[PDB]
């Protein structure tokens, strides 16, 4: 229900569509749902990601940017206490 | 009780760090929307496909 609301949302916002009763609107929700429910996707691996993470970490100490690596050490070791907290992460590391 | 939004406050300032850190271009609206819909179990990388495409055509329009 919420769902619902939350994809139409989604377009709204990332596309630009504010008015609902523009057929590019619908279009862009069929469109979301269609993706959203063609499982053609692994299960996010939650090692995989940390591996990611860590790495994400080295790239900034080997640059010297320490204010960026301490940061990036300190957000994501908060973060990670308290599934979904790498299936978050994988989307933003999808979108990086 | 009026400590879990405080909590949740935290939690949302902290990912917006991490998305800026990793320039996803997401704003704290839209940002809210992505981690709802990933504890409802919509798959992360079907979800970057959606956002990744409605921002394609959307320039484009």
């Amino acid at each position: 229900a919420q769902q619902e609301r939350d994809v139409r949302e989604l377009v709204r916002g990332v596309a630009g569509l504010q008015d609902e009763a523009d057929p590019n609107f619908q279009l862009a929700l069929n469109f979301a749902w269609s993706n959203f429910r063609f499982h053609r996707f692994l299960d996010v691996n939650s090692h995989k990601i940390e591996k990611t993470i860590e790495g994400i970490y080295e790239k900034f100490v080997i640059h010297s940017d320490l204010s960026k690596a301490a940061s990036w050490k300190r957000l994501t070791e908060e973060f990670l206490n308290a599934d979904a907290h790498y299936s978050i992460l994988s989307l933003l590391l999808c979108l990086s | 009780a009026a400590a879990n939004l405080n909590a949740v406050r935290e939690t949302m300032d902290v990912l917006l760090e991490i998305s800026r850190i990793l320039n996803t271009g997401l704003d704290m609206e839209t940002l809210s929307i992505c981690v709802r819909l990933c504890e409802q179990g919509i798959n992360p990388e079907a979800l970057s496909s959606v956002i990744k495409e409605l921002r394609k055509a959307t320039e484009a329009l």
